[PDB]
């Protein structure tokens, strides 16, 4: 009901009812859905060596009879200085290719989906002109290559004699178009698939018939078509069936109810978290991320105590706790004079050395911040760190000059073990000491020795993967997250959508959404093209805000009374109408 | 002192009003260093004798030998243990089992209960 | 004994838990593997299972070997009763 | 505070503001782009903490993109809450100046007459609001964030014109957008978006801010 | 030598300190001056805080209360016998300065297990069977859902985590 009145149009780009454009060729491309087919990106070659040695058409030829194997034909072109300069015009073009292919999968991923199996025609060819795979051959390279620059000029998917149309092409085919040049390489031909010259020939007519007939018919239903082939894995596997992994787990719902939950743009997921990378030592020791850990665990003072007491003792100096007494002597000069103000309430806590070890924190902080929050008011005091029993002594002062029973006290003679209560209800339930917000309790620390993560390039230009420790989090808070130190502001992200919304804007949520898409779906393992997911996404963000596809949703679309009405809303529609 | 001292200094809800029967509630005298605990509806007033009217979070109860009632042994469907020994009657059968609450969040430990009358005597291993 | 020591991740309880169904899942594993292999070539129902026509290596694992831990909502059978599952069995019996 | 890690936040903020300059087009030293925190804490002389400038010394000029509409002006005012008193005696100070355009990066929260009566100055000159922990990163360099980049009113008339659109049509962005905002671009305008992409490889796609 | 104050509250910390260097006499079987010693502990606090506030009596007092310790005397002792000079006593080199045995080891046990509680974090699903078709690892997982069917029956579908890479018994 949300994507139907979207198809392509005659000029190819993909419209709404209401004219609006979604994409400007369909799923970024041009490419309908039916006849596409996974692939091979030869490409992205490991070591730098390897590669120079496989795709570089050699010069320095051997002085034996060298070139007569493969060609027969070398023995004409081994002089040629023209021909050097252009093979090494067309390698410097790959190599830079290969550096923005890098670019383009940070994954180290080499199998994408494109029309016409080059691999499969290639061998094609070889089958029906009977090539020897052992012989010289009569191929000119140079024919490979104009060839090649003739082919993807012919490859046109949307007119271009317009600058802004020409970069519109270059751009929609140079997935294929590196991949159609990496594969069809004069070395590649010469060295491997052994190909003729007319055989050559025939292999361009069929790229170039199947690829032109691969392209998306304007007219085609595409909305429609998407929304039930999304729709129709969702039907399948996991109502909510549990699947056991590391230490964490009861996160991110999985499957149905999680769709439901993403693709209504919830307010209240049932469980946000934030997956959290760590930068310098930090990304590779354990106790340096147990200390941005401890920052950034939402710890609560309730959480750190192991007691609490409420005393009657008006003199210290006389301790009803005779243990105490040493305290006194230890804390006499701690302002002497209002001795004779504080309060002969007394409150006492009692705090675990293990606990309070874990957090990292020191007594002298929790007094600051006490003292800091509640105002001077609060009289804190503390003890030695080396003792066996760690305590927290607090009174509560006054304003001193103010307080001489003026009228009645403003207070209305409030009982003042009953404000200590108070104290204590709000001093636990409010201190955020070193943690900030609501991240709660629920911190994980993984190890990633687990999937495709952590990985980069070196000087051997292979995608060597590093493991490196990471924190998930159950939580939403990812604008303070990115601010703290240490935590990487760049590859930290969240499957929540609202909150990723609000700090990163409309772009990010197109991404991060098509992701979450993505990782339901392989999730549940079946496979879904990657086309009819863009479509979705770009569907649900088009108007700005995100449009939750429920009718306080798409109902609210500029689009007509009469296919609103259609929807849900019905009645109301049609009397708002 | 040391810290082996136990934590009992007493809790203490009810001795409640002699007169009404009423709760009793602390309040100050700040002439003479004492606590008292008055009935809100009466003049009754009398000090108290703990300076404590308050704790909270032992966290550890260990409500290990404590409101286990020693009937629990007459239970079939409990496992009678040929492990001897009780560590007080010279007689074996002890009674077994885990936890039997919400508030022990997390424990294995078995609880010991001698079946035989001599005893009643339960204890945790 | 109280000997156990918790896994980093987890209470005592959960690691109990995740230990046993670990041990269970190992146990019909093991048994499955050892019934696939034990066949011959003219079980029908290795060519059943081998063209991908019907079935699984977990059902011919289930009909011979050993049908295994059953469960719901994601862990072991819930103790309905007071501390059992079923009235035939001991109190607190987490056997298999 | 009274804490060192306190000019860590100002040097980190001061970082992410000289990257927007630098990103709208304005001329700025590299070597202001390379200055880490202890260049910095001689550089200014972050001093101790206490004595002095808290955020009204490092205030700064910045001086214009390729086309001189000369200068831009970046402030940071002091207390955690900024009345309209002290925005009119800024307002006082850049107008005396002649100041082209405003930014200013506020310490908390924001009077509710001061972001009206800022919105209602807007049409004399233009004012811009930025929440501080907005500027503790970059989001520009965040993972899921394409390239912007904001077109020139002559290209986007190009644009219309080779695919024969209206502007309506196009895909729209909020103009309170954080990217939006960080780039500061006014409603009506358009920001072209390239991404990444798994079958074109590229993808460029158009927004009207609205 | 070091230098005096006029300050009566400086003075009075002063005496403070000495008289917590003067617990349990040790300072005697060495003989050291420890009055000028804790003068010099004032001074050298002194010198990084420069103000009489209550993050200096604080820093001292918790100086005081380490030095009056009966469970570590060998600290004191330690001090005392000019093995600490009062600039790094200035500063604690653990938390509480506990070193010398004891809690030192307590502290540190107590180290390793708040470290424990992270080391494993916890992870596997534990087969190890099949073998990966790209990184050729032997480290793989397997998922097992939905049966009967109709068209896509109850397969076993075997993951690498160890890159992501996701087969079906096929
Ligand atoms: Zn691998």
């Amino acid at each position: 009901k949300s994507m139907e009145s979207v198809m392509v149009k005659y000029d190819a780009t993909v419209r709404n009812s209401i004219n609006q454009v979604v994409q400007l060729r369909y799923g970024e491309d041009g490419l309908a859905g039916e006849s596409v087919e996974f692939q091979n990106l030869a490409t992205l070659k490991p070591s730098n060596k390897a590669f120079e040695k496989k795709f570089r058409f050699d010069y320095t030829n051997e002085r034996a009879l060298r070139r007569t194997l493969q060609e027969d034909l070398v023995k004409d072109v081994l002089s040629n200085a023209h021909i050097q300069n252009e093979l090494e015009r067309e390698f410097e073009r790959m190599r830079e290719d290969r550096e923005v292919l890098r670019v383009i999968f940070p994954t180290g991923d080499s199998k994408v989906v494109l029309p016409c199996n080059l691999l499969r025609m290639i061998w094609n060819a070889q089958k029906i002109f009977h090539i020897n795979p052992r012989l010289p051959s009569d191929l000119h390279p140079i024919k490979v290559v104009e060839g090649v620059k003739e082919l993807s000029k012919k490859l046109v998917i949307v007119n271009g004699d317009d600058p802004l149309s020409r970069q519109a092409q270059e751009n929609a085919t140079l997935l294929f178009n590196i991949h159609l040049r990496s594969t069809l390489c004069s070395r590649r031909m010469a060295e491997e698939f052994r190909l003729s010259g007319e055989a050559f020939d025939w292999l361009l007519g069929e790229i170039e018939s199947k690829f032109n007939q691969a392209i998306a018919h304007p007219g085609e239903m595409v909305g429609a078509l998407a929304a039930q082939s999304l729709g129709e894995p969702a039907t399948q596997m996991t109502l909510n069936t549990f699947h056991y992994a590391g230490v964490s787990a009861k996160n991110v719902t999985l499957g149905v109810p999680r769709l439901k939950e993403l693709i209504n743009i919830s307010k209240k997921p049932k469980t946000p978290s934030l997956t959290v990378f760590l930068l310098g030592q930090s990304a590779r020791d354990a106790e340096r991320a147990k200390d941005i850990l401890c920052r950034l665990e939402h710890t609560t003072l309730r959480k750190v105590t192991a007691n609490t007491a409420i005393y009657y003792d008006p003199n210290p100096q006389s301790t009803v706790v005779a243990e105490d007494q040493e305290w006194v002597n230890v804390y006499y000069e701690m302002p002497d004079f209002d001795v004779a103000r504080i309060s002969p309430w007394l409150l006492r806590v009692e705090l675990d050395r293990k606990h309070m070890t874990d957090r990292k924190l020191t007594m002298e902080q929790i007094a600051e911040k006490i003292n800091a929050g509640f105002g001077d008011d609060l009289n804190c005091i503390f003890n030695d760190d080396n003792a066996e029993k760690l305590v927290l002594r607090i009174r509560i002062m006054n304003s001193d000059e103010n307080k001489m029973q003026e009228e009645e006290e403003v207070v209305d003679k409030m009982d003042d073990d009953v404000f200590l209560r108070c104290i204590e209800s709000n001093m636990l339930t409010d201190m955020t000491l070193q943690g900030i917000e609501q991240i709660s309790k629920v911190y994980m620390h993984l190890p990633q020795t687990d999937n495709k993560k952590k990985i980069i390039i070196t000087e051997d230009g292979e995608f060597k993967a590093l493991q490196e420790w990471i924190l998930e989090t159950d939580g939403v808070s990812l604008m303070r997250v990115l601010s703290e130190k240490d935590v990487d502001p760049v590859r930290t992200t969240s499957n929540d959508i609202v909150e990723i919304f609000t700090v990163l804007g409309i772009e990010a949520v197109r991404k991060a959404l098509e992701r979450e898409l993505y990782h339901v779906i392989s999730f549940d393992g079946s496979y879904v093209n990657y086309r009819h997911l863009a479509l979705l996404c770009d569907t649900m963000t088009c108007r700005g805000h995100l449009m939750a596809i429920t009718r306080h949703g798409v109902n609210r679309q500029d689009t007509g009374p009469l296919m609103k009405c259609s929807f849900e809303e019905t009645v109301d529609v049609l009397m708002e109408a | 002192m040391e810290p082996d001292g136990t934590y009992e200094p007493g809790f203490v809800g009810i001795r409640f009003c002699q007169e009404c029967n009423n709760m009793l509630y602390p309040k100050e005298d700040k002439e003479n260093r004492i606590l008292l605990y008055a009935c809100r509806n009466c003049d009754y007033q009398q000090e108290a004798d703990n300076s404590c009217i308050y704790v909270n979070k032992i966290t550890h109860e260990v409500d290990e030998l404590t409101q286990i009632i020693a009937d629990v042994s007459q239970d079939p469907t409990l496992p009678r243990t040929e492990d001897h020994p009780c560590q007080k009657c010279g007689h074996k059968e002890a009674v077994f089992f885990q936890s039997h609450s919400a508030r022990a969040e997390d424990a294995m430990r078995l609880y010991y209960v001698c079946t035989a009358p001599h005893c009643g005597h339960r204890w945790t291993e | 004994n109280n000997e156990l020591e918790p896994t980093p991740g987890n209470t005592l309880r959960q690691t109990f838990e995740n230990q046993v169904n670990r041990i269970l899942n190992d146990a019909r594993d093991k048994t499955g593997s050892s019934a696939q292999k034990s066949l011959s070539e003219y079980n029908n129902f290795k060519s059943m299972v081998v063209s991908g026509a019907k079935g699984s290596k977990i059902n011919i694992s289930q009909v011979i070997a050993v049908v295994g831990q059953q469960n719901v909502e994601g862990k072991r059978i819930p103790f309905g009763f007071k501390h059992r599952t079923l009235p035939h069995f001991i109190k607190d019996d987490y056997g298999p | 505070m009274d804490d060192e890690e306190e000019t860590y936040r100002l040097w980190k903020i001061r970082k992410t503001i000289m990257q927007l300059c630098h990103d709208r087009g304005y001329l700025v030293t590299q070597d202001e782009l390379d200055q880490t925190l202890e260049e910095f804490k001689a550089q200014s002389g972050d001093k101790p903490s206490e004595g002095r400038p808290r955020r009204t010394d490092l205030t700064v000029l910045v001086a214009h993109n390729d086309d001189p509409t000369d200068q831009m002006f970046v402030f940071f005012p002091e207390e955690p809450k900024v009345g309209i008193k002290t925005i009119k005696v800024y307002c006082q100070r850049m107008q005396e100046e002649n100041i082209t355009r405003a930014l200013i990066v506020v310490q908390q929260g924001m009077t509710p007459s001061a972001k009206q009566s800022l919105v209602d100055m807007a049409p004399k000159y233009i004012l811009e609001q930025f929440l501080q922990q907005e500027l503790l990163i970059n989001i520009t360099e965040h993972e899921l964030v394409p390239e912007h980049v904001v077109m020139t009113k002559e290209e986007v008339t190009e644009l219309l014109a080779r695919y024969k659109l209206r502007e309506n049509q196009l895909p729209r962005i909020q103009a309170g957008d954080p990217v939006a905002r960080y780039f500061g671009i006014k409603r009506g305008q358009v920001v072209k978006i390239i991404r990444p992409s798994e079958t074109a490889g590229r993808y460029i796609t158009y927004r009207l801010v609205q | 030598r070091a230098p005096s104050t006029s300050d009566s509250v400086r003075l009075k910390c002063r005496e403070m300190l000495a008289a917590a260097l003067r617990t349990g006499d040790d300072y005697i079987a060495i003989g050291a001056d420890e009055e000028e010693l804790g003068s010099q502990i004032e001074e050298a606090i002194y010198q990084e805080i420069r103000n009489t506030d209550m993050k200096y009596k604080n820093r001292v007092r918790s100086r005081i209360s380490n030095l009056k310790d009966a469970k570590n005397p060998n600290l004191r002792k330690n001090v005392l016998c000019g093995n600490i000079p009062p600039d790094l006593f200035a500063r604690m080199t653990a938390e509480e300065m506990a070193s010398d045995e004891l809690k030192e080891m307590r502290k540190n046990l107590t180290k390793e297990a708040i470290r424990e509680h992270q080391m494993a974090k916890t992870g596997g699903t534990q087969t190890d069977l099949f073998t990966c078709g790209k990184c050729k690892k032997k480290n793989c997982t397997y998922t097992q859902v939905q049966t009967r069917s109709a068209d896509e029956p109850m397969t076993t579908f075997v993951v690498c985590n160890e890159c992501g890479n996701r087969w079906k018994f096929c």
